[PDB]
RNA sequence: CAAGGAACUCUGCAAAUUAACCCCGUAAGUUAGCGAGAAGGGGUGCUUAUGUAAAAGUAAGCCGCAGUGAAGAACGAGGGG
RNA sequence: AGCGAAAUUCCUAGUCGGGUAAAUUCCGUCCCGCUUGAAUGGUGUAACCAUCUCUUGACUGUCUCGGCUAUAGACUCGGUG
RNA sequence: ACCUCGAUGUCGACUCAUCUCAUCCUCGAGCUGAAGCAGGUUCGAAGGGUUCGGCUGUUCGCCGAUUAAAGAGAUACGUGAGUUGGGUUCAAACCGUCGUGAGACAGGUUGGUCCCUAUCUAUUGUGCCCGUAGGAAGAUUGAAGAGUGUUGCUUCUAGUACGAGAGGACCGAAGCGAGGACACCUCUUAUGCUCCAGUUGUAGCGCCAGCUGCACCGCUGGGUAGUAACGUGUCUAUUAGAUAAACGCUGAAAGCAUCUAAGUGUGAAACUAUCUCAAAGAUUAAUCUUCCCAUUUCGCAAGAAAGUAAGAGCCGUCAAAGACGAUGACGUUGAUAGGUUACAGGUGUAAGCAUAGUGAUAUGUUGAGCUGAGUAAUACUAAUUGCUCGAGGACU
């Protein structure tokens, strides 16, 4: 199926009244109009995907190379670049708006970098019980669990590959998927999106169309206060 | 813990490849010669006005 | 890309109103709820005092609390969330922005009242 | 939260004063007590001028949970006790009277004639 | 693991960083540690932004902020500070010091600093 | 450290609540000495006033979530070998 | 004589009653007690128990299921080793 | 008794599990003395799920409550350089017995040492150097991979097929849940040791008030940010191909028949993709993009005076990162950090003043005062007036 795409971060965290007598906790994404830097479709390498521009900066701040590059097609000087597969329909210098890329309230997905937390320990990684703290605890009470599948010549004696074990965590591209929007804001370019996104404040974000849901349409309405003194 | 078999020279000597510290950078300071480390102050008490310290 | 972090309220702004009342914890107050059972509008009444005062625009939150026939009840509210209508019954002499002594103090000893 | 084998107060006509659930309903290690569900008790003390007394096991409706759960309406509930209704395995319960208010958030999973015997709905 | 020493500890920390702002503000040069320095220059523009309103509540409140020293005692800091401190500091809204970077210590090889008063 | 309160574990092991002051109240049994601080409850701050040698003691008034405000002061009950 | 499935019982996880949502543990009672049992003492016995065990009141991060803070350590830089 | 005695550490639970299929569940199918529900048995299918307690030290087992079921095993009857010692296996003692006695008993009971800073492999992440067709910046390709792939309940179809009546669906749809995974901090909580309010004991600021130092952060109630969850959102699937058991179509040997030999299909949570993640050290070191160099004259234009302009490194300021290394943002066109101003947010009426009151205290200035991280503007201070690596296309 087709999927459109944009780019934007996330500002904020707030909530809205919906229809039906009852709350969304939604998260507010400034996006900004960017420009299609190029379209590859399969006849040409083979990959039918979409290089778009974000995060727009001066042009002396920004290398050789990639101003150079920029300057070639006559685009705007932008800070970052990257790709989002199967999408075609746009064309070279053209601008892309959310209100102008999908109804008030069909599905799309989100992705975004995770919010590193350093060398998290393995119990945080896992969710492993802990070990008993009372009638003794020995020098360690909190580990990853034996990790042997077998003793003598030939039946383990070796630690599996992939065993799940402490380290690096976060950091690392997320997405979640079958999320709602609500809300736009022309006049700010701003748009509301239900549920959590992943990644601390001002880090990439991405929105995509959903696969789960291959664009389906369902509506989410809001009420308005009309209560004075 | 200890080793089965005894670690020989070259294995030390492989692995201390990369206990080697990094140079530091020489410095030409406007109102000091004795070469100093950037990014600090000079020898003759001074960091291009200021003479804030003396040399002792 | 320049943003002030603070657009969050920006949009926030078109959900409020101005019927609802300035108030702090430590005063009696009688709200109403609209309950929908897809007909027959019911309007409730509920009464009690106002525990805490913390949030800001819409996050505004409070807590009211009551007891009825022996048996403690307690309630929180978002301020504008649908329907909801709050008035100020009686006001009297707060001391702290929450309250945590709502559970020992009973009747029979004179809650303190102001001007 | 009210898990494994927590006290509760009766809070009908039953000749019960304290009651004790020992097993949750539903799927394997939910340990979850939250308002609307079925659960399996025993009832510890019983007094005359009752129908049932202690030593037999009975399958009750959970009222009051002292910690509250957040509705799906945007507003919380909370309670200062934990308290249960005793049914005879039917929609229709052993009890005739309620004590102190009731929640209102089981009226979708049915026990709307219990729900109609509370002195008040919060 | 077993009893040892007090350590760093946050109640340690803020009163050698008081020790330390009122020993610059006496004499006006300190060397030390460059983290230490830079972590007490906020206390030290705190105190001399307070300072100038040149009233009974900020004398009060900077008075548990100061530790005299062998050149001047309690209320000799407070007056050489109404004195020839705060009038100088007027022209100038913020960053009244400088901190910059001396050679590391012969013994422990740290990177020393020095901390300054400026225009 | 929310809610639960012994449900993990071989075992309430280890930890936490009762602590001092004075005032009530304290059973079966008992070699009548004990059991017993049994158990189970009250309050202790401040100001003024009354008093005896000062106190100890009492009355009135003040406030907080809390008044041996900090620290140092006992968990019991019952049934047995 | 007294006592008794007693830490003495292999059969036995003996029967029964009680405490329990449920008791190979506990209390009491039932005797064909392998080999109980009297100065290798037998039987109760008030108070004592860092004695063992059983039930229970409150209170408990032991637990449902973990979470946060501070330090010292750990960890990078220096010296020694 | 063939390896082990100049060491092969045995029971049990805890954490982590992995693997096989004689399948406990979910899945499909046949048969049936299967009206339907409900069964009984057999056939393939191991991706996933496979409960909590009282008893004894525990597997064995009993019992209780339930669940779609509460699998059968192995991995030194898994894992003491991971804990726990309850049992077994120490020196003490008691009771029964045995023995004339030292003493013993697969008889019973109470107490009682559990060490090791990791060299390599393996593994979890993580870097420095080189490498890829001259050198940089990038954007992709997905070869070979990994993770994820449980489901329950109620309602509608419907009291409909069926059966006589009673009773009571296969096939689909909707919502509500519970396990476990991914993140988030709007609400709700926990935490919050340079925050706010209250307050005791003391030592000082000569003294009243007000302060700091200490007394578990002194104590108690809150609370910025961050942080997490008991909290909130999503995921649990839809589908395609080839299929296993099966069911077929036509059609043969051996004019019939036949699901099979040819040809052709339908067909299971399994297999390969659609889901998510990482990925050219993928030597098959891949494609494309941009930027720069090829500069007269000297053995192999070989370093010959110009050794990139492209960029990177040294150093500095920092957290969206962070154990160091790395990543990311910025180094004077400069908002990178610390300031100053504005505000949010938290606390709750600052001190002093006036005044009622015998006096604690109360009342108006005062929703003021204060503030660690927060949101911004502002060059105020620090990032300085800097140094180094870095080119003649290697092979058609």
């Amino acid at each position: 199926m087709e999927i459109r795409g944009i780019f934007g971060v996330k500002v904020g965290m707030s909530q809205v009244f919906t229809t039906n007598n009852e709350r969304l906790p939604i998260t507010v994404i400034y996006c900004e109009p960017n420009q299609v830097a190029g379209v590859k479709t399969e006849a040409k390498d083979k990959y039918s995907a979409t290089l778009l521009s974000f995060d727009t900066v001066e042009n002396k701040k920004l290398n050789k190379p990639q101003q150079g590059f920029f300057e070639k097609n006559n685009l705007k000087p932008t800070k970052h670049l990257q790709e989002i597969r199967n999408m075609t329909g746009f064309e070279m210098g053209q601008q892309i708006t959310p209100q102008n890329l999908f109804q008030v309230g069909e599905y799309v997905d989100v992705s975004a970098i995770s919010k590193g937390r350093g060398f998290t320990g393995a119990i945080k990684r896992w969710n492993f019980k802990i070990g008993p703290l009372g009638h003794g605890a020995g020098y360690p009470h909190r580990f990853q669990g034996s990790v042997q599948a077998g003793r003598g010549g030939a039946s383990a004696q070796r630690v599996f590959k992939g065993k799940k074990m402490s380290g690096h965590y976060g950091h690392e591209k997320v997405t979640v998927q079958n999320l709602r929007i609500v809300g736009f804001d022309e006049a700010n370019m701003l748009v509301l999106v239900s549920g959590a996104i992943a990644g601390p404040e001002g880090g990439v974000v991405l929105i995509r169309t959903a696969k789960k849901k291959p664009g389906v349409v369902k509506p989410i309405e809001l009420a308005v206060q009309t209560e004075k003194a | 813990a200890v080793q089965q078999r005894r670690s020989s020279k070259h294995r030390r000597d492989k692995r201390r490849s990369h206990d080697a510290l990094t140079a530091q950078a020489l410095s030409v300071c406007q109102k000091c010669g004795k070469k100093k480390l950037f990014h600090r102050v000079c020898s003759c008490g001074m960091y291009g006005d200021l003479r804030v310290k003396k040399a002792y | 890309k320049i943003n002030k972090q603070a657009l969050i309220d920006l949009v926030e702004q078109k959900q409020l109103k101005a019927y609802v009342p300035e108030f702090s914890a430590g005063d009696e107050v009688n709200v109403a709820i609209k309950l929908k059972e897809k007909e027959k509008v019911r309007i409730q009444n509920f009464t009690g005092t106002v525990l805490r005062r913390r949030g800001k625009g819409i996050s505004e939150t409070f807590i009211v609390r009551k007891t009825t026939d022996g048996i403690p009840i307690e309630k929180n509210f978002q301020i504008h969330n649908p329907n909801i209508s709050i008035e100020l019954k009686r006001r009297g002499k707060v001391r702290r922005a929450y309250i945590s002594y709502m559970r020992e103090r009973s009747g029979k000893a004179a809650k303190i009242k102001e001007r | 939260m009210v898990s494994f084998m927590t006290r509760l107060n009766v809070a009908d006509n039953t000749g019960a004063k304290q009651v004790g659930i020992i097993k949750v309903l539903g799927s394997t290690r939910k340990r979850y007590a939250f308002l609307g569900d079925v659960v399996v008790v025993s009832v510890k003390d019983a007094i005359p001028s009752g129908m049932v007394k202690k030593g037999q096991v009975l399958r009750a409706v959970i009222v009051r949970t002292k910690k509250g759960q957040q509705r799906k309406d945007g507003t919380h509930l909370k309670f200062d006790d934990n308290a249960c209704v005793l049914i005879k395995e039917d929609k229709s319960p052993r009890g005739t009277r309620i004590f102190g208010p009731v929640a209102r958030e089981l009226r979708e999973r049915g026990y709307n004639k219990i729900l109609s015997l509370a002195v008040e709905v919060v | 693991s077993y009893i040892n020493k007090p350590g760093k500890t946050s109640a340690w920390r803020v009163m050698t960083v008081r020790q330390q702002v009122s020993a610059v503000l006496a004499y006006g040069k300190i060397e030390t540690t460059l983290k230490k320095a830079k972590n007490t220059q906020k206390r030290l523009d705190k105190l001399i932004t307070l300072a100038k309103v040149d009233n009974f509540n900020n004398r009060r409140q900077v008075k548990k902020w100061l530790l005299n020293t062998n050149l001047f005692d309690v209320d000799q800091l407070m007056d050489h500070l109404f004195s020839k401190v705060a009038p100088k500091y007027e022209k100038t809204p913020g960053g009244y010091s400088r901190v910059l970077k001396l050679g590391p210590r012969r013994g422990d090889a740290t990177e020393m600093a020095i901390l300054q008063l400026t225009d």
